This record gives structure tokens, C-alpha cells and sequence, in this order.
């Protein structure tokens, strides 16, 4: 792993 | 524009945002709890001003959101966040902005929003939420 | 329509789901991963007869679904989900069903969907999904 | 309680 | 009914009861 | 000893272990809840006979485990778990087993036992527990 | 991957 | 003694904690990791001085903490936190203090700690740690 703590992320809603 | 990331935090104690009724949504600046304390965020700012500023103060804890709905589209040539719309398990903030294009909506059955990315040029391009228990 | 709520496991291996271009979404159904093992949901059916079946056959745990998509709108009277899309890391499935009415979508950019509750009668009413890292 | 939790997002459809 | 404090894992304590 | 990893399911709501007051813990198996239904987990058994069964019935979900302790120590060259207690928000379970050798013990403040892992041969070698909020 | 993962403490015994 | 606690966070940067080697672990001070920036917490201190510092600095992020052990036990007649010693994936810090007493072990084969908190009279007394993915 790495050190960082993750979380759920949702998204982008927008352009791209 | 310029792309940003808050991460994640406890919860949320305050939205600060700007919109223009007839451009799109501008400036956004979250208040975070971080462990029971608030936590100021960064203000992710619009490179032009002119905007009008709402803020948004929940009654933290006990209130919180439970649905972010808006509108994408279009603003001189770039896919913008045109509109936002706050709901809490208490009451509703806006819409604020313009309410055209093609609407989105993340309703939140169990579990919190406790962050938020995204990227601002002229406008709101585009976002996205940290979801937490 | 019949609620029905999987609950939460380890992931996803198949969705099979039926659908009508004139009308919505019927029956959904999902095989998912229980600690390395297909967990073999129940069959959530429509009341009535007629749809063309999918079986979305994902590549466990290579390929996961990125984002869910879809259209919701009137069918008959009833608001219901006419149209959905799974992209996964690997392809997209879908659209299966009725491209036309109100847009949703829930792109993930970290996390897992884990699950799905919802309700369905003559088409599938609503859903939800649960999230995982 | 002893039952664990899970984030849910939705409901998207009919109310 | 959750509250809008996000919650942790926390296992302890050792020492002094 | 042969590995185990009964994976993370919603709760517990019975653990069967056997012991011999001679040795040490010898044959472990878990009832799981699984979203609200009991899923009854593998039997992890010893590689000898003769242990003692013991069958821990939790008032799932009101009862749940707030800490797991016990002793590891050396039964016949091997070092292996000779003793475990339970201790739930109701009462204590144990110890079972020789309460002889090295301490250990996981007292949780917040979250869940949700799985168990670990590996048997003629006794309890060691194990690991998932924890979930 | 494709497999939620959760914390896990351990092990204990040796 | 005085209670503590700092919270969670999204990882470990540094810990500064105070020793005797013939007593118990003194001060305990941690400068964790925020959404990439370095939260420094308070430094809890020990209400005697006398004690040796360390300084556990960590290459974070790909240094993480993967067990704490120690002694609890009698000092002045009073149960306190008498070592500590922290492994890493990289490399093993102390023990600090006095092995003496009975010993723990918080081994974590998957997770992060990203909190403390406890209590520090003239010694650590006791202390409990926030766990996440
Ligand atoms: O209306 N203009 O002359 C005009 C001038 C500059 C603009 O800058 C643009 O903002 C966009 C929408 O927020 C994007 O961030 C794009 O990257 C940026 O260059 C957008 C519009
Ligand atoms: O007008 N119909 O042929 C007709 C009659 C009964 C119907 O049942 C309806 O299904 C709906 C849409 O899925 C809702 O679940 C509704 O609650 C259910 O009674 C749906 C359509
Ligand atoms: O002073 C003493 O220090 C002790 C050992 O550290 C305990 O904290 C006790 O509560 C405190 O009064």
C-alpha cells in the first residue's frame, strides 16, 4: 500500500 | 482553469459559492468540521469577479446534505457547472444559477459528502465529492 | 412495485438485467463477488413478460464498473428507469433501453459499487447503489 | 449496533 | 438516522483501565 | 496448518469453537450475518479430534464483540493459541481453553469484527480479524 | 481491483 | 492524567515521544499527514520532566506504521504505557521505555493508523489509535 488513507470519490460531473 | 483538492475532512459546516443568474456558478469555499473543530477551506475563486456571493451555514452536525443536484452546459464555448442546488435533511438552498443544460443529481441514502474537487476557470468547470461514514 | 435490497458484498460479477425500448427497464438480477466466491442475488422480476435480456459478464476483479447511467422518465403514468449504462475500466455495456427523458449519472473516480436496492413493478421504479472502497 | 454500514448513494427513479 | 460527523475505526485502549 | 480467510460479511451472530483443557483451541467456525440473514461460514477444523465444543449464540445485532483476548503458549512444540474470551457489550464468553503463556488482546472502542482469518493445523496457529465501521 | 477491501488487524497467536 | 485526542487524519508524518528507561514512555506528539500537508498535532506532555526524546520521522508516504507493541504496567503504582515500539515497512523504532510488564500488540495487515488518542499524567497511561483504508 501507501501511507495514504483513501476514501470513495465520486465524480467529476462537468466538462472534460 | 485551475484544478482543486480539498480532500477529505469530518463533515461539513458551511458552503460559500458565487453564481451569476445568467452565466453559471463562480467561486466555491467550503467551512469543514475536522474533528469537531471547523476547518477553513481554501476559496477556489473564479479568475474574473463580479459574482453574488450565498452562503450556506448548516446547523452542524444534526444537519447535513443528502442530495447535490445542478446543471451542466454550456457558457461561451466551455461545459460549465451552470447551476447548484443544496438539500439537507432540513431544508433546500437554491437553485442557485442557471438552470439549463443537462441536470445531474447525487442523492446520498447513508453516508456523508466530506470533500470536494474540482476545477474553476472563468466558471465552475467541473466536481467531484468525497463520500464518507 | 416490489422493493427489493441486495444489501453489500465484495464486488460485482455480472448484471443481468431485461429491458423494452418502448417502455423501461424490467427485471434486474446481480452475481455478486462474496469474498473471492459469486454470490448469486435474487431475481428482482417484472410483473409482465416481453423484455429482451442482457447478462453483462464482467472480467472479475480485472474490470470493474466505472460508471452507472441512465435516463429516467414517464412509462405509462409511472416514473420509472428507462435506460441504463455500465462503463467499466474495460468497455462500456449499454445503453440497454430507452435513451430519452431526464439524465442520470454516477461516475466514480474512487470506490467500488458494492450493491443495489430498489423497488420494481411493471419497470424497475429506482434504484440505488451501495459504495465500497 | 453490530450490524456493519455502508455508504448508499441514490435513490435514482420514481419517489 | 446519522448525524454529519463522519465516524472511525479506533481499537484500544491499552494501558490504565 | 491450513489456512483460513472466511473474507468480511455485516456482523456476527455465533462463533463454535472447541478447546481441550489439556492443550489448546482446536476447531473455530463463524455464523455471519450477510445484510440482515445468517450465513453460515466455513468449518475450520483441527487436524486431530477429541476438543470440546462450545457454541458462543450472540442476541445479534443488539449484542456484539467488544474485545477478543486470550494466551498463546507452546502445546507439543507448537506455539499456538491456547486460550480465547470474548467479551461483548452484554457479557463475557470464556476463557476457553488453558489460560497459560503470552497475553493478547484487541479491545475495540469503535467499529466491528466482521471476519475472521487465520490458520489450523492440530491447533489454533494464529488468526487476524476484519474490522468495519 | 475489483475486490473491496476493509481493515484487518493480526495476527495473534504466533 | 490529562486526556488527549488528536483525531483522525489521512496518515503519519512524524512522531516525537519522550522516554525513561527506567519508568515509561513520557510526552507523545504526532505530526500526521492532511490531505498532503503536514498537521502538526498538540505535544502532550508529561507533567515531570527528565525524560530522552525521539524523533520518529517518517518517509511518508511510502513509510507507513505496520505494528505498534509495547508493556503496560506498574509504575509509581500506577498502570501506564511503560514502552513502545513501532515497525514500519521499512525499518523497526525502539523499543522506547522499559520492556517490562505485560506486553501488546496492534499488528495490522491491512489499514493505516491515522489517530491517537489517550491520557498522560507523569507516564502515558493508556492510548487508543484511529484505523482507516
Ligand atoms: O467569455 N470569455 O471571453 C471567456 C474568456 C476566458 C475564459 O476562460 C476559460 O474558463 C473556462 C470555463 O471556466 C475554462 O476553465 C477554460 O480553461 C478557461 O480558459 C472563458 C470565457
Ligand atoms: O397502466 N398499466 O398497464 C400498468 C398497471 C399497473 C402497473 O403497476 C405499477 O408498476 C409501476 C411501474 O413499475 C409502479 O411500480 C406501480 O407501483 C405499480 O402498481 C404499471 C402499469
Ligand atoms: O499524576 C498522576 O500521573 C499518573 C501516572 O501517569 C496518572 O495519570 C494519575 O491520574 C495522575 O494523577
Amino acid at each position: 500500500q501507501s501511507g495514504i488513507s483513501q476514501t470513495v470519490i465520486v465524480g467529476p460531473w462537468g466538462a472534460k | 482553469g485551475k484544478a482543486f483538492d480539498d480532500g477529505a475532512f469530518t463533515g461539513i459546516r458551511e458552503i460559500n459559492l458565487s453564481y451569476n443568474k445568467e452565466t453559471a456558478i463562480g467561486d466555491f469555499q467550503v467551512v469543514y468540521d475536522l474533528n469537531g473543530s471547523p476547518y477553513v477551506g481554501q476559496n477556489h475563486k473564479s479568475f474574473i469577479t463580479g459574482f453574488t456571493p450565498v452562503k450556506i451555514s448548516l446547523d452542524f452536525p444534526s444537519e447535513y446534505i443528502m442530495e447535490v443536484s445542478g446543471y451542466t452546459g454550456n457558457v461561451s464555448g466551455y461545459v460549465v457547472v451552470r447551476s447548484l442546488t443544496f438539500k439537507t435533511n432540513k431544508k433546500t438552498y437554491g437553485p442557485y444559477g442557471v438552470t439549463s443544460g443537462t441536470p445531474f443529481n447525487l442523492p446520498i441514502e447513508n453516508g456523508l459528502i466530506v470533500g470536494f474537487k474540482g476545477s474553476i476557470g472563468y466558471w465552475l468547470d467541473y466536481f467531484s465529492m468525497y463520500l464518507s461514514l
